[PDB]
DNA sequence: GCATGCTCTACTGCTTCGATATCG
DNA sequence: AAGCAGTAGAGCA
DNA sequence: TGCTCTACTGCTTCGATATCG
DNA sequence: AAGCAGTAGAGCATGC
């Protein structure tokens, strides 16, 4: 109650002091839950009306450390207080538009806060927004494609997060009521195929249609039944020729091997008849990875042993 | 004390006139008709506004005899202004046109307003006439009519087209007709006005007509409505005993306006859920929350806090002994300039009434203060609340008043003077003949007072005085579109606010090649 | 600079006869050096509330020097003017303070020689601040102190010239020995009498110098220039009421809040809107609404049009007037063109006409530039400084309107006696003094507290007429203007 | 090969304080 | 917040 | 109904309070 | 506005 009347008040503390306080706030909300029951609910108020006030409005242009402040506010508070179009469908699209309006491609700047804030809050909490996530995603997809392009040390590693929690929670629910989608599904069924055969310049569409494939390998089971199994074919294939045919000796692209493993193994969970041929190079692609453990990053060393 | 505007519109078939694609007179009608309801509804006066629509195809009155008084239906008598007239005027996109006549709106006007008082009175009846002058005329009635609105007191005002004998907007201080308006229809009903207008009231006849140019830029409209100010008695002395008897008035000041936004709560559409608080909290420390009783209103001095709040600075205050309109001394050297006056008023101290051996004496005062330029410093009190202060009082030589004006001075703390850099012997930066004759095209492709018309007095382009306030006028406006639609988003700017703030146009068209040479030939601007 | 300093140090030669009376029972020169001294911080403690003011007694018995040499007492240090400076030092006032100084350190011994500036250059560069003056207020009145050694003027002339190297200047205001000024001696050695700036002139005034805006004009769309508007009469007052507890004699500290919305609780900025009433009918909105309906233009001058000086009647004013300069953050040459367009409007006699809008969100006002060209002389009266000024213009409501349908005509028997009196009346203006009566007083009363010597001081007001000495000087005229046409007759 | 360590200056903000609009 | 001079409500005759 | 104490009342002056460059 | 102070972040030299 002392530093949430210390915001009630009239005119003080010069926006860096009231980052923190805003900070403070969620924090102190994620962990230890036992008393607000209560006071927590004015709380998105707090955050909510302050944000809207920066975001819209023609006079005064925003303020650019408040921001940061109350979306980490909102990226701690969000944990074990979750409000979802399940149960209380009105400010859940409030927060994912205003996130939306957060993660637009800003370009001539530098003041990498609120893409970075808002683009790590959708990372964590993608899982709130159960209609309003699949209607946007040529949009969403190109902004966030975008942003993994951005050329920033810490927020390209901070936007592929993103994209990955992204591409998680549109799949679980693309395979949920099947076959009265039946687009969505042949949409990103028909963007997947031959986007791993894309002769690529950089590393990043490569790594996505390898994540893709791995995940969306799973609704095609419910369906097809024989296109899961012409995947892993093409699959093992396909990564097999990036780097047990040539230069082994040569190459830097170490780095995609986690993602590698775990597409593999998550079609490799759904397949059935393993063509008896592959698993000789299956198993000199493991092997390859116990090898190749001290040229790694710490953070990353945890994600590979998983 | 209550005021009277009625307002004649013409719905009739010529005005219902087409356009040929610049504006339209129908249009203009309804903005300045709404402008005035505006202002009326806004400022809270209490007054009385009536309509007197003609040109629609009903008949609506007690008498109508035969094709007199057809065409004529009322909406809304003589009341004080509100949102059923903006109702009135938002929701007549129809004309309906047919005309009978339009010279007997006015005998209908003045029958439904002495026919209608009783025991609520006035003290000005003003009608002001909307109409573009191409309807049919009778003359049956027009001296019994001349004399009944001269026994009656009816003062009136008439509106005509910007048509009087490059792309105009609506008026930009320039010409008010594009090419050509005149016609037989306009002939004749121009002169049988201007000829009731001179046979009631004289010159003005010739002068109290405008057009929808100059009436929305312009307060026109607000003569005759606004009441005086309140009767200043005082006394001014000179030595022992000149005790003139003196009335004093206000004159131009900082305009205000009187409406405040009152904070209410969301979600309950009521006032009284706000109580707020203040507590005067010395925590220095962890927090300590105190009462009233126990302040002390210190001061600063030099280097620490002095003690000793109120009575006895209550006491020990500046004794201010009355009031006083006294004179100082005097100065025959007009030494007194205008780079010092520094005041938020000024004082038009007029005369005497009442048997005005004081006001004739006062008028010998100022009629041997005319003759040479000397000036007079005078020391001003409103009561004993006000600080005394010193001022100068400059004579005023006009036409029908004879007064004195009364402005403020510095004391001697409310200066300071500082050291600024010379440029005229300033080896550094001194031009050249040809950036000067720049700078004289463009004041000479940008002037704006010149002498004309034969007699070479001269004629000013943009007189900068004569604009009505736009703050009041957009933030007015802006109130009534959100109190109208009770959800859109505000507007942008009118284009008519701009069309009133334009300097005109031929001035610019003769600027645009000498500022093309100072671009030209004046060196880079960073 | 702008957040620089001035410093002054007080000597006093209060060695030989100066503590004596000079056998004369008229004056005593060490009271009038206290109380010159009195009177310095007793105004710049209000005046100038920032420099630094020292007290240095020489020719003391004792020592008191972080040099640690003989005969020199320093008193206190570089400081702001203090309530505590002054009841510490008019405790040497009249003889009871002569025979307390005598006390406390007493008087006469051979007074020092270069040793005491050598204290003084050691006094101020202690002080790590920026020292724009360096004076030294010398009060003293025998004028060949070292007379029978050589040495010693040599050395003192010397470490005053080394003084005089890193910038420190000394005026020694002088005591009145011989009474008149017959001392034509040959003190000009070492400087770079009269004392009433000392004694009285600046009782209630202050020191300040800021700019107020620094916008731009453009004329047509892209020619831009950078001006700064100065603003020259600012119409001092009292300073704010600080807030005070009772018995720990501190600051209080105030806050607010808002609550009790049939419920109690507590709100915030975002649960309450605006509103407004007019008559039956009830708007609500929100405060970014109500603070941009006044929203117009961006801040700078805008040129619109041109005029000379003859339509503009001085009955129309309505505010103060400002002063707009050319600054130096555009380009090198807006000066440049400032001053062409200063001296075609000048000769020419036009003025520009403009409008302005002042900071970020202000509706738009209109102004007329008038020129001004300098005014300096051979003493450097510098008057006026060369620049453009504002004058403001009324718009619609500023103007009322009076009954003002009145005219009659007086006769013309009384212009000559009026002549003649306001010929008996004449006095040259002004140029400066005609200070603030309840400011004065207010400044006086609060010295009156934490100085406490006895009542409300002095309180002349310089503002009142004096009917006593305008009775004699009119003369009896009064009762022929009373009525030499016009009886009042009851 | 990019993984690290190291260095100088323009963008952001801080703080005092003088003015200004505004409320009571 | 703190007076202030016309404008009347009703005691007094 | 004729006179005056008095009970307002719009109407102005000032004094203190956030707002902002 | 007047001044100070920090520092973020892009640009100099050598490393499993």
């Amino acid at each position: 109650s002392k530093f949430y009347g210390e915001l009630a008040l009239k005119k003080k503390i010069p926006d860096t002091v009231l980052e923190k306080v805003y900070e403070l706030l969620g924090l102190l909300g994620e962990v230890h839950p036992s008393e607000m029951i209560n006071n927590a609910e004015n709380l998105f108020r707090a955050f909510l009306g302050e944000l809207k006030t920066q975001m819209t409005s023609a006079v005064r242009e925003p303020k650019l450390p408040v921001l940061a402040g109350c979306l980490k506010g909102l990226s701690s508070l969000l944990c074990n207080f979750t409000k979802s179009m399940e149960e209380d469908p009105q400010t859940s699209r409030e927060i994912f538009n205003f996130v939306l309006k957060a993660i637009r491609p800003q370009i001539d700047l530098k003041r990498y806060a609120v893409p970075s804030a808002g683009l790590r809050l959708f990372a964590l909490h993608a899982s709130q927004f159960s209609t309003c996530l699949l209607d946007n995603y040529v949009s969403l997809f190109e902004v966030l494609l975008k942003w993994c392009a951005h050329t920033n040390v810490e927020l390209k590693k901070a936007a592929l997060s993103a994209l990955e929690s992204f591409l998680k929670q549109v799949s679980n629910m693309v395979a949920k009521n099947a076959e009265m989608h039946k687009n969505k599904l042949q949409y990103f069924m028909e963007q997947f195929y031959g986007i791993i055969r894309n002769v690529d310049s950089n590393n990043k569409e490569l790594s996505i249609a390898i994540r893709g494939y791995g995940l969306f390998a799973g609704p095609c089971k419910v369906i097809n039944a024989k296109d899961v199994d012409f995947m892993y074919v093409e699959l093992i294939q396909r990564c097999k020729q990036m780097f047990l045919t040539q230069t082994d000796t040569g190459d830097d692209r170490v780095y995609q091997m986690p993602s590698f493993l775990q597409s593999v193994a998550s079609v490799l969970l759904y397949l059935d008849t393993v063509p008896e041929v592959y698993t000789p190079v299956l198993e000199h692609l493991v092997v390859m990875q116990i090898d190749s453990f001290p040229q790694y990053s710490p953070k990353m060393q945890l994600v590979c042993c998983r | 004390n209550k005021a009277a505007v009625v307002l004649c519109m013409d719905v009739g078939f010529t005005m219902s006139n087409s356009i040929p694609g610049i504006e339209s007179p129908f249009e203009q009608a309804k903005k300045v008709i709404t402008m005035f309801v505006q202002r009326q509804v806004f400022a809270e006066n209490k007054d009385e506004i009536a309509l007197v629509l003609f040109g629609t195809d009903g008949t609506d009155n007690p008498l109508s005899g035969g094709d007199q008084y057809q065409n004529i239906t009322v909406h809304r008598h003589l009341m004080l202004p509100d949102f059923d007239l903006l109702e009135d005027i938002e929701s007549k996109i129809q004309p309906g046109s047919q005309q009978a006549d339009f010279l007997d709106a006015l005998i209908v006007s003045m029958d439904v307003i002495q026919h209608e008082t009783i025991g609520k009175k006035f003290e000005k009846r003003h009608i002001e006439i909307f109409t573009d002058l191409s309807s049919r005329f009778s003359k049956s009635q027009l001296d019994i009519i001349i004399h009944s609105l001269k026994k009656c007191d009816i003062s009136l005002q008439f509106f005509l087209p910007f048509s009087l004998g490059g792309p105009f907007r609506l008026g930009g201080h320039g010409p008010s007709f594009p090419l050509k308006g005149i016609t037989e229809q306009q002939k004749e009903g121009l002169e049988i006005v201007k000829m009731v207008m001179i046979s009631l009231e004289g010159e003005d006849g010739l002068d109290e007509i405008y057009s929808f140019s100059e009436s929305l830029r312009k307060l026109c409209v607000f003569k005759k409505i606004e009441r005086h100010s309140i009767h200043w008695p005082c006394r001014l002395t000179i030595g022992s005993n000149l005790s003139i008897r003196i009335a004093a008035y206000k004159s131009i000041l900082q305009e205000r306006v009187k409406k405040t936004w009152t904070v209410v709560d969301a979600k309950t559409l009521k006032k009284e859920d706000i109580q707020k608080e203040t507590v005067y909290c010395l925590n220095d420390d962890d927090e300590t929350e105190v009462l009233k009783e126990d302040i002390i209103q210190g001061f600063r001095y030099g280097s620490d806090i002095v003690p000793f709040s109120k009575v006895d600075e209550e006491q020990m205050k500046y004794k201010s002994e009355g009031k006083c309109f006294s004179v100082l001394g005097f100065c025959k050297s007009s030494q007194v300039q205008r780079r010092f006056f520094m005041g938020n008023q000024v004082l038009k101290v007029f005369a005497a009434r009442d048997d005005e051996a004081a006001a004739v004496a006062l008028s010998s005062l100022i009629h041997a203060l005319d003759d040479l330029d000397m000036v007079a410093i005078v020391r001003y009190a409103y009561d004993k609340r006000a600080n005394p202060q010193v001022g100068v009082a400059f004579p005023h030589i006009k036409h029908n008043y004879e007064c004195l004006v009364y402005v403020q001075l510095p004391f001697m703390e409310d200066l300071r003077q500082y050291m600024f850099s010379s440029l005229k012997n300033s080896k550094k930066y001194a031009p050249t003949e040809a950036q000067l004759n720049a700078v004289d095209a463009l004041i000479d492709s940008m002037s704006l007072a010149k002498k004309d018309e034969k007699t070479d007095t001269l004629e000013d382009l943009f007189p900068t005085t004569k604009i009505p306030n736009p703050r009041f006028q957009r933030l007015f406006q802006c109130l009534l579109h959100r109190a109208l639609h009770p959800r859109e988003p505000l507007p942008p700017i009118q284009q008519h606010i701009w069309n009133m703030l334009n300097p005109p146009a031929e001035v610019t068209t003769k600027s645009q090649i000498p500022l093309s040479k100072i671009k030209t030939l004046f060196p880079l601007i960073e | 600079k702008y957040s620089g300093r001035d410093s002054l140090i007080f000597l006093v030669d209060a060695s030989k006869a100066m503590f004596e009376s000079q056998s004369e029972d008229e004056l005593t020169p060490f009271d009038m050096s206290i109380q010159c001294i009195q009177s310095v911080y007793i105004s710049k403690i209000i005046s100038s509330d920032r420099d630094l003011l020292a007290v240095v007694f020489y020719g003391t018995e004792k020592d008191k020097n972080s040099v640690n040499f003989k005969n020199i007492y320093v008193l206190q240090e570089l400081d702001n003017p203090g309530a505590k400076r002054i009841l510490e030092l008019d405790q040497f006032k009249g003889q009871q303070g002569q025979k307390r100084f005598q006390d406390m350190m007493g008087h006469g011994s051979d007074y020092s020689l270069s040793e005491v500036l050598w204290v003084c250059a050691n006094l101020f560069s202690d002080v790590q601040f920026k020292m724009s003056h360096k004076r030294i207020m010398l009060f003293t009145n025998e004028d060949n102190p070292h007379g029978n050694d050589s040495a010693k003027a040599s050395r003192a002339r010397t470490k005053a010239g080394d003084l005089r190297d890193t910038g420190i200047f000394l005026d020694l205001m002088h005591l009145k020995k011989p009474g008149g000024f017959d001392i034509s001696l040959f003190y000009r050695d070492i400087i770079s009498s009269k004392l009433e700036d000392l004694l009285r002139k600046v009782r209630a005034k202050e020191t300040r110098k800021r700019a107020l805006s620094r916008l731009k004009l453009k004329l047509n769309k892209d020619i831009v220039i950078s001006v700064g508007i100065y603003n020259l009469v600012q119409k001092a007052l009292k300073p704010p009421p600080i807030k005070l507890y009772r018995e720990t004699n501190e600051p209080v500290k105030t806050k607010t809040r808002t609550f009790n919305t049939s419920t109690g609780g507590l709100l915030l900025p975002s649960d309450t809107k605006r509103s407004q009433i007019y008559g039956s009918r009830q708007i609500i909105l929100e405060k970014e609404e109500t603070e941009e309906l006044k929203r117009f233009d961006d801040p700078g001058l805008m040129l619109m049009g041109f005029k000379p000086l003859v339509l503009l009647k001085k009955h129309h004013y309505l505010r103060p007037s400002l002063f707009v300069y050319p600054e130096e953050s555009l380009v090198i040459g807006s000066s440049t063109l400032f001053s062409a367009l200063l001296i075609k409007c000048l000769e020419k006699e036009v003025a520009a006409l403009c409008r302005y809008t002042p900071r970020r969100n202000i509706p738009p006002y209109f102004v007329a530039l008038v020129p001004q060209e300098e005014e300096l002389d051979d003493q450097k009266i510098q008057v006026t400084p060369p620049g453009f000024q504002l004058v403001f213009l009324p718009f619609a409501d500023d103007k009322r309107k009076m009954p003002f349908t009145e005219k009659i005509m007086a006769t013309p028997e009384q212009v000559g006696k009026m002549k003649a009196i306001v010929e008996k009346l004449r006095f040259t203006y002004r140029s400066d003094s005609f200070e603030n009566p309840v400011l004065q007083q207010h400044f006086r009363n609060l010295e009156a507290l934490a100085l406490d010597l006895m009542e409300p001081e002095q309180a002349v007001d310089l503002t009142l007429p004096k009917v006593e000495a305008m009775n004699k000087r009119l003369g009896s005229l009064v009762d022929e203007f009373k009525e030499l046409v016009y009886p009042p007759d009851y």
